[PDB]
RNA sequence: GUCUCGAGCCCUAGACAGCCGGGAGGUGAGCUUAGAAGCAGCUACCCUCUAAGAAAAGCGUAACAGCUUACCGGCCGAGGU
Protein backbone atom coordinates (compact mmCIF):
# COMPACT_ATOMS: atom_id res chain seq x y z
CA UNK A 1 0.00 0.00 0.00
CA UNK A 2 2.82 2.40 0.92
CA UNK A 3 4.41 4.20 -2.10
CA UNK A 4 7.99 3.46 -3.32
CA UNK A 5 11.07 4.60 -1.38
CA UNK A 6 12.49 6.82 -4.15
CA UNK A 7 9.36 8.99 -3.96
CA UNK A 8 9.20 9.41 -0.16
CA UNK A 9 12.66 10.97 -0.45
CA UNK A 10 11.75 13.47 -3.18
CA UNK A 11 8.99 14.94 -0.96
CA UNK A 12 11.10 16.13 2.00
CA UNK A 13 13.99 16.91 -0.36
CA UNK A 14 12.27 19.34 -2.72
CA UNK A 15 13.94 17.83 -5.78
CA UNK A 16 12.40 15.63 -8.49
CA UNK A 17 14.96 14.48 -11.08
CA UNK A 18 17.99 12.60 -9.78
CA UNK A 19 21.45 12.99 -11.32
CA UNK A 20 23.44 11.97 -14.38
CA UNK A 21 25.99 10.50 -11.96
CA UNK A 22 25.12 9.29 -8.40
CA UNK A 23 27.31 10.53 -5.52
CA UNK A 24 29.47 12.37 -8.09
CA UNK A 25 26.71 14.97 -8.55
CA UNK A 26 25.05 15.73 -5.19
CA UNK A 27 21.49 16.95 -5.75
CA UNK A 28 19.12 16.59 -2.77
CA UNK A 29 19.84 16.50 0.97
CA UNK A 30 18.55 14.99 4.21
CA UNK A 31 19.13 14.74 7.96
CA UNK A 32 19.01 11.96 10.57
CA UNK A 33 15.55 12.91 11.89
CA UNK A 34 14.23 13.01 8.31
CA UNK A 35 15.39 9.44 7.68
CA UNK A 36 14.01 8.35 11.07
CA UNK A 37 10.50 9.26 9.89
CA UNK A 38 10.69 7.32 6.61
CA UNK A 39 11.85 4.34 8.68
CA UNK A 40 8.64 4.41 10.74
CA UNK A 41 6.45 4.10 7.62
CA UNK A 42 7.72 0.90 5.96
CA UNK A 43 7.28 -2.18 8.15
CA UNK A 44 5.93 -5.04 5.98
CA UNK A 45 7.99 -3.74 3.04
CA UNK A 46 11.25 -4.04 5.01
CA UNK A 47 12.61 -7.31 6.43
CA UNK A 48 14.48 -5.68 9.34
CA UNK A 49 13.46 -6.32 12.94
CA UNK A 50 15.01 -3.22 14.53
CA UNK A 51 14.37 0.35 13.42
CA UNK A 52 18.16 0.77 13.23
CA UNK A 53 18.46 -1.56 10.24
CA UNK A 54 15.25 -0.09 8.78
CA UNK A 55 17.17 3.16 8.38
CA UNK A 56 20.14 1.37 6.79
CA UNK A 57 17.84 0.04 4.07
CA UNK A 58 16.34 3.45 3.33
CA UNK A 59 19.88 4.86 3.28
CA UNK A 60 20.87 2.75 0.30
CA UNK A 61 19.12 4.64 -2.48
CA UNK A 62 19.84 8.07 -0.98
CA UNK A 63 23.63 8.43 -1.41
CA UNK A 64 23.37 6.69 -4.80
CA UNK A 65 21.43 9.71 -6.10
CA UNK A 66 23.08 12.74 -4.55
CA UNK A 67 21.25 12.86 -1.22
CA UNK A 68 23.90 14.03 1.26
CA UNK A 69 23.15 13.58 4.96
CA UNK A 70 23.99 15.93 7.85
CA UNK B 1 41.06 -26.52 7.50
CA UNK B 2 39.68 -23.36 5.80
CA UNK B 3 39.40 -20.42 8.19
CA UNK B 4 35.76 -19.73 7.29
CA UNK B 5 34.86 -23.22 8.49
CA UNK B 6 36.55 -22.80 11.89
CA UNK B 7 35.02 -19.36 12.31
CA UNK B 8 31.59 -20.74 11.38
CA UNK B 9 31.80 -23.58 13.91
CA UNK B 10 32.38 -20.88 16.55
CA UNK B 11 29.32 -18.81 15.60
CA UNK B 12 27.23 -22.00 15.79
CA UNK B 13 28.57 -23.04 19.21
CA UNK B 14 27.82 -19.47 20.32
CA UNK B 15 24.11 -19.64 19.47
CA UNK B 16 23.77 -23.16 20.88
CA UNK B 17 24.87 -21.99 24.35
CA UNK B 18 22.58 -18.93 24.31
CA UNK B 19 26.11 -27.38 6.75
CA UNK B 20 24.94 -30.42 8.70
CA UNK B 21 28.58 -31.35 9.32
CA UNK B 22 29.28 -27.97 10.93
CA UNK B 23 26.19 -28.34 13.11
CA UNK B 24 27.26 -31.83 14.24
CA UNK B 25 30.69 -30.33 14.90
CA UNK B 26 29.21 -27.60 17.12
CA UNK B 27 27.13 -30.19 18.97
CA UNK B 28 30.15 -32.37 19.77
CA UNK B 29 31.46 -29.24 21.50
CA UNK C 1 39.85 -54.31 -10.94
CA UNK C 2 36.66 -55.99 -9.72
CA UNK C 3 33.06 -54.76 -9.53
CA UNK C 4 30.27 -56.75 -7.88
CA UNK C 5 26.61 -56.27 -8.78
CA UNK C 6 24.04 -57.54 -6.28
CA UNK C 7 21.17 -59.02 -8.29
CA UNK C 8 17.63 -57.96 -7.17
CA UNK C 9 15.39 -60.49 -5.40
CA UNK C 10 12.91 -60.32 -8.27
CA UNK C 11 15.71 -61.43 -10.68
CA UNK C 12 17.49 -64.65 -11.73
CA UNK C 13 20.86 -64.50 -13.51
CA UNK C 14 22.38 -67.56 -15.17
CA UNK C 15 25.52 -67.43 -17.34
CA UNK C 16 27.30 -69.74 -19.80
CA UNK C 17 30.53 -68.86 -21.64
CA UNK C 18 30.50 -65.22 -22.73
CA UNK C 19 26.71 -64.95 -22.64
CA UNK C 20 24.66 -63.71 -19.66
CA UNK C 21 20.96 -64.41 -19.32
CA UNK C 22 18.88 -62.30 -16.93
CA UNK C 23 15.35 -63.48 -16.10
CA UNK C 24 12.67 -61.57 -14.25
CA UNK C 25 8.90 -61.16 -13.97
CA UNK C 26 8.92 -58.85 -17.00
CA UNK C 27 10.87 -61.28 -19.16
CA UNK C 28 14.42 -62.36 -19.99
CA UNK C 29 17.41 -60.89 -21.82
CA UNK C 30 20.59 -62.59 -22.96
CA UNK C 31 23.74 -60.72 -23.96
CA UNK C 32 27.27 -61.46 -25.07
CA UNK C 33 29.82 -59.54 -22.99
CA UNK C 34 33.09 -60.24 -24.77
CA UNK C 35 36.24 -58.16 -24.23
CA UNK C 36 39.93 -59.11 -23.76
CA UNK C 37 40.71 -60.28 -20.24
CA UNK C 38 37.41 -59.22 -18.68
CA UNK C 39 35.77 -62.09 -16.82
CA UNK C 40 32.08 -61.84 -16.03
CA UNK C 41 30.73 -64.50 -13.68
CA UNK C 42 27.74 -65.29 -11.47
CA UNK C 43 28.85 -65.96 -7.88
CA UNK C 44 25.58 -67.06 -6.30
CA UNK C 45 23.75 -63.79 -5.60
CA UNK C 46 26.07 -61.31 -7.34
CA UNK C 47 27.45 -60.76 -10.84
CA UNK C 48 31.20 -60.16 -10.94
CA UNK C 49 33.03 -58.17 -13.61
CA UNK C 50 36.79 -58.40 -13.09
CA UNK C 51 40.13 -58.17 -14.87
CA UNK C 52 43.87 -58.18 -14.12
CA UNK C 53 44.36 -55.27 -16.52
CA UNK C 54 43.55 -51.76 -15.35
CA UNK C 55 44.26 -49.68 -18.47
CA UNK C 56 41.97 -46.94 -19.85
CA UNK C 57 40.59 -49.27 -22.51
CA UNK C 58 39.79 -52.09 -20.09
CA UNK C 59 38.25 -49.73 -17.55
CA UNK C 60 36.10 -48.27 -20.31
CA UNK C 61 34.49 -51.60 -21.09
CA UNK C 62 34.23 -52.67 -17.44
CA UNK C 63 32.06 -49.61 -16.87
CA UNK C 64 30.06 -50.44 -19.99
CA UNK C 65 29.53 -54.01 -18.84
CA UNK C 66 28.29 -52.81 -15.47
CA UNK C 67 25.70 -50.42 -16.91
CA UNK C 68 24.64 -53.11 -19.38
CA UNK C 69 23.96 -55.62 -16.62
CA UNK C 70 22.18 -53.09 -14.39
CA UNK C 71 19.90 -52.25 -17.33
CA UNK C 72 18.98 -55.90 -17.80
CA UNK C 73 18.02 -56.04 -14.11
CA UNK C 74 15.77 -53.03 -14.59
CA UNK C 75 14.36 -54.47 -17.81
CA UNK C 76 13.28 -57.85 -16.49
CA UNK C 77 11.58 -56.18 -13.51
CA UNK C 78 10.43 -52.58 -14.05
CA UNK C 79 10.90 -52.70 -17.83
CA UNK C 80 11.93 -50.13 -20.42
CA UNK C 81 9.53 -47.62 -21.90
CA UNK C 82 9.76 -44.86 -24.52
CA UNK C 83 6.88 -42.50 -25.19
CA UNK C 84 6.09 -41.05 -28.61
CA UNK C 85 3.80 -38.50 -30.23
CA UNK C 86 2.74 -38.41 -33.87
CA UNK C 87 2.66 -34.90 -35.35
CA UNK C 88 1.40 -33.75 -38.75
CA UNK C 89 0.36 -30.49 -40.40
CA UNK C 90 -1.59 -30.85 -43.66
CA UNK C 91 -1.66 -34.61 -44.27
CA UNK C 92 -3.29 -36.87 -41.64
CA UNK C 93 -0.70 -39.59 -41.00
CA UNK C 94 -2.03 -43.11 -40.40
CA UNK C 95 0.24 -44.95 -37.96
CA UNK C 96 -0.56 -48.63 -37.34
CA UNK C 97 1.03 -51.84 -36.00
CA UNK C 98 0.50 -54.42 -38.75
CA UNK C 99 1.82 -57.79 -37.63
CA UNK C 100 5.35 -57.54 -36.26
CA UNK C 101 6.04 -54.09 -37.72
CA UNK C 102 4.76 -50.54 -37.32
CA UNK C 103 3.43 -49.09 -40.59
CA UNK C 104 2.97 -45.41 -41.41
CA UNK C 105 0.59 -44.53 -44.24
CA UNK C 106 -0.07 -41.31 -46.14
CA UNK C 107 3.07 -39.75 -44.67
CA UNK C 108 3.40 -36.24 -46.02
CA UNK C 109 0.76 -37.35 -48.53
CA UNK C 110 2.71 -40.29 -49.94
CA UNK C 111 0.91 -43.15 -51.69
CA UNK C 112 3.42 -45.79 -50.60
CA UNK C 113 3.45 -46.88 -46.92
CA UNK C 114 6.63 -46.51 -44.87
CA UNK C 115 7.36 -49.40 -42.54
CA UNK C 116 9.91 -50.75 -40.05
CA UNK C 117 10.21 -54.10 -38.28
CA UNK C 118 10.03 -54.20 -34.50
CA UNK C 119 13.15 -55.53 -32.76
CA UNK C 120 12.84 -58.54 -30.47
CA UNK C 121 9.95 -58.94 -28.04
CA UNK C 122 9.48 -55.19 -28.01
CA UNK C 123 5.83 -54.15 -27.74
CA UNK C 124 4.52 -51.08 -29.55
CA UNK C 125 1.22 -49.81 -28.15
CA UNK C 126 -0.68 -47.07 -29.94
CA UNK C 127 -3.46 -44.90 -28.50
CA UNK C 128 -4.63 -42.39 -31.09
CA UNK C 129 -1.79 -39.87 -31.27
CA UNK C 130 0.38 -41.45 -28.58
CA UNK C 131 2.75 -44.40 -28.84
CA UNK C 132 4.53 -46.42 -26.17
CA UNK C 133 7.46 -48.69 -27.00
CA UNK C 134 8.29 -51.14 -24.22
CA UNK C 135 10.22 -54.29 -23.42
CA UNK C 136 12.88 -55.89 -21.15
CA UNK C 137 15.81 -55.46 -23.58
CA UNK C 138 16.76 -51.78 -23.63
CA UNK C 139 18.75 -52.44 -26.80
CA UNK C 140 15.68 -53.56 -28.75
CA UNK C 141 13.33 -50.97 -27.24
CA UNK C 142 15.73 -48.07 -27.73
CA UNK C 143 16.26 -48.96 -31.40
CA UNK C 144 12.62 -49.72 -32.16
CA UNK C 145 11.65 -46.29 -30.85
CA UNK C 146 14.54 -44.70 -32.78
CA UNK C 147 13.55 -46.60 -35.93
CA UNK C 148 10.06 -45.16 -35.68
CA UNK C 149 11.35 -41.58 -35.49
CA UNK C 150 13.90 -42.26 -38.23
CA UNK C 151 11.15 -43.76 -40.39
CA UNK C 152 9.89 -40.27 -41.20
CA UNK C 153 13.36 -38.98 -42.12
CA UNK C 154 13.22 -36.25 -44.76
CA UNK C 155 16.39 -35.08 -46.56
CA UNK C 156 15.01 -33.28 -49.62
CA UNK C 157 13.05 -30.48 -47.92
CA UNK C 158 13.52 -27.93 -45.11
CA UNK C 159 12.63 -29.82 -41.92
CA UNK C 160 11.84 -26.52 -40.16
CA UNK C 161 8.77 -26.19 -42.42
CA UNK C 162 8.00 -29.88 -43.08
CA UNK C 163 7.85 -31.10 -39.47
CA UNK C 164 5.49 -34.07 -39.90
CA UNK C 165 6.58 -37.21 -38.08
CA UNK C 166 6.52 -39.43 -35.00
CA UNK C 167 8.86 -38.17 -32.27
CA UNK C 168 10.36 -39.53 -29.04
CA UNK C 169 8.64 -37.63 -26.22
CA UNK C 170 9.71 -39.56 -23.12
CA UNK C 171 12.89 -41.52 -22.50
CA UNK C 172 13.47 -43.81 -19.47
C1' G D 1 44.26 -42.81 -29.02
C1' U D 2 47.13 -44.89 -25.21
C1' C D 3 51.45 -45.57 -21.78
C1' U D 4 55.00 -43.10 -18.39
C1' C D 5 56.99 -38.92 -15.27
C1' G D 6 56.83 -34.24 -12.63
C1' A D 7 54.65 -29.69 -10.40
C1' G D 8 50.40 -26.39 -8.20
C1' C D 9 45.63 -26.22 -5.93
C1' C D 10 41.04 -28.71 -3.78
C1' C D 11 39.27 -32.99 -0.57
C1' U D 12 35.46 -37.47 4.76
C1' A D 13 34.92 -30.06 8.51
C1' G D 14 32.68 -34.23 1.96
C1' A D 15 36.27 -32.38 -3.02
C1' C D 16 34.93 -32.84 -9.13
C1' A D 17 30.32 -34.11 -11.71
C1' G D 18 25.37 -35.11 -11.55
C1' C D 19 20.22 -34.85 -9.29
C1' C D 20 16.66 -32.02 -5.81
C1' G D 21 15.49 -27.76 -3.06
C1' G D 22 16.62 -22.45 -2.37
C1' G D 23 17.88 -18.72 -5.55
C1' A D 24 14.67 -13.68 -1.12
C1' G D 25 13.53 -8.07 0.48
C1' G D 26 13.91 -2.08 0.51
C1' U D 27 12.99 -1.51 -5.40
C1' G D 28 9.76 -2.48 -11.07
C1' A D 29 17.85 0.97 -8.19
C1' G D 30 18.84 6.63 -10.60
C1' C D 31 19.53 8.95 -14.87
C1' U D 32 17.58 8.28 -20.18
C1' U D 33 12.22 7.36 -21.70
C1' A D 34 5.40 6.96 -23.87
C1' G D 35 8.14 2.77 -21.62
C1' A D 36 12.87 0.06 -20.19
C1' A D 37 11.40 -3.24 -14.44
C1' G D 38 19.38 -8.15 -14.06
C1' C D 39 20.22 -7.74 -19.17
C1' A D 40 18.72 -0.89 -25.74
C1' G D 41 22.07 3.37 -23.13
C1' C D 42 24.70 6.65 -19.22
C1' U D 43 26.38 6.59 -13.71
C1' A D 44 26.55 4.02 -9.94
C1' C D 45 26.87 -0.93 -8.01
C1' C D 46 25.02 0.85 -2.26
C1' C D 47 22.06 -2.47 2.91
C1' U D 48 18.30 -5.81 5.18
C1' C D 49 16.98 -10.93 5.86
C1' U D 50 20.18 -15.08 5.96
C1' A D 51 22.67 -20.93 5.23
C1' A D 52 23.06 -18.52 0.29
C1' G D 53 21.11 -15.03 -3.58
C1' A D 54 24.63 -9.80 -8.47
C1' A D 55 22.09 -2.27 -8.51
C1' A D 56 22.82 -9.46 -12.41
C1' A D 57 26.84 -13.66 -15.99
C1' G D 58 23.56 -15.89 -20.31
C1' C D 59 19.27 -16.61 -23.37
C1' G D 60 14.34 -14.62 -23.61
C1' U D 61 9.89 -10.12 -24.12
C1' A D 62 7.71 -4.32 -27.76
C1' A D 63 8.32 -3.69 -22.41
C1' C D 64 6.70 -7.35 -18.88
C1' A D 65 6.61 -12.53 -18.01
C1' G D 66 9.39 -16.77 -18.71
C1' C D 67 14.52 -20.18 -18.27
C1' U D 68 18.97 -20.86 -16.25
C1' U D 69 24.43 -18.49 -14.13
C1' A D 70 26.43 -16.80 -10.11
C1' C D 71 26.11 -17.76 -4.96
C1' C D 72 23.72 -21.60 -0.43
C1' G D 73 21.71 -26.03 1.49
C1' G D 74 20.72 -31.46 0.54
C1' C D 75 21.43 -36.43 -1.66
C1' C D 76 25.82 -39.11 -3.07
C1' G D 77 30.91 -40.72 -1.42
C1' A D 78 36.62 -40.64 -3.03
C1' G D 79 39.54 -39.04 -5.00
C1' G D 80 39.53 -34.54 -7.96
C1' U D 81 41.27 -30.42 -10.77
MG1 LIG E 1 15.51 -27.59 -53.03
Amino acid sequence: GVPPTAELIKDEAGFETGSGEPQEDFVADLSVDQVKQIAEQKHPDLLSYDLTNAAKEVVGTCTSLGVTIE
Amino acid sequence: IPEWKQEEVDAIVEMIESRNTLLERALDD
Amino acid sequence: PRVELEIPEDVDAEQDHLDITVEGDNGSVTRRLWYPDIDVSVDGDTVVIESDEDNAKTMSTIGTFQSHIENMFHGVTEGWEYGMEVFYSHFPMQVNVEGDEVVIENFLGEKAPRRTTIHGDTDVEIDGEELTVSGPDIEAVGQTAADIEQLTRINDKDVRVFQDGVYITRKP
